[PDB]
């Protein structure tokens, strides 16, 4: 049997979603990470940064029922 | 193209009973007394069977 | 019984800890909300879904819990394929001794 072994653990801060302009967006399949400068969206299995756009992410309900949510930026590509 | 494969599978086989006093000894008095020693083996069998 | 007790202990602290990741090698910590998340996303409803209504789903949890607590503390039959074995294992022995 050949097998994939995922190793070299590195420890970031996450967030559930994030709060922009009284929206909460929602990552489509990762997560939110922030690794001490600004906050990227990566997939669980691997650690490959992206920007946060609006391909990314998806909008249902504003920020105050989520419980652990921040205020950041997303990037529209328009 | 839209394929139909059949698939038999056994369930279920028949349920049986046997009777030690008719199979060993049948309608014979003294046999039965002889026999009648040996009965934790036939209740072992029933118990099996059951 | 004591070891079969911290082996059941390991897999349940791992399992609220860790997740899924520490049998496909080296555990990962991630917080539990995170991990309801991804197993609602696992079978088809979006994690919103949990990150709404996260009181109701854990006091449904804990309810559910309260539940399978008293059940067990009530005389009853749930445990009885395993009073089978010790009860076979016992008339086999006497068997033997009364033939
Ligand atoms: C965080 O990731 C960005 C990605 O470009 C990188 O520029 C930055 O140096 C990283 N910060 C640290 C502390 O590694
Ligand atoms: C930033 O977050 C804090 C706490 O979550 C909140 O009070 C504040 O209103 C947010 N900023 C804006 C511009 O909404």
């Amino acid at each position: 049997h050949v097998t994939y072994v995922p190793s070299q653990e590195r420890n970031f801060t996450t967030a559930p979603a994030i709060c922009h302009e009284g929206k909460a967006y929602f990552p489509r399949e990762g997560v939110f990470v922030f690794n001490g400068t600004s906050w990227f969206i990566t997939q669980r299995n691997f650690f490959s940064p992206q920007i946060i756009t609006t391909d990314n992410t998806f909008v249902s309900g504003n920020c105050d029922v989520v419980i652990g949510i921040i205020n950041n930026t997303v990037y529209d590509p328009l | 193209s839209i394929s139909i494969t059949t698939e038999v599978m056994p369930v279920s086989m028949a349920k049986t009973s046997v009777d030690c006093n008719m199979y060993i000894c049948g309608d014979s008095t003294e046999c039965a007394n002889l026999l009648l020693q040996y009965g934790s083996f036939c209740t072992q069998l029933n118990r099996a069977l059951s | 019984d004591d070891m079969i007790a911290a082996y059941t202990a390991a897999l349940v602290s791992g399992t609220a800890t860790a997740g899924w990741t520490f049998g496909a090698g080296a555990a990962l910590q991630i917080p539990f909300a995170m991990q309801m998340a991804y197993r609602f996303n696992g079978i088809g409803v979006t994690q919103n879904v949990l990150y709404e209504n996260q009181k109701q789903i854990a006091n449904q949890f804990n309810k559910a819990i309260s539940q399978i607590q008293e059940s067990l503390t009530t005389t009853s039959t749930a445990l009885g394929k395993l009073q089978d074995v010790v009860n076979q294992n016992a008339q086999a022995l006497n068997t033997l001794v009364k033939q």
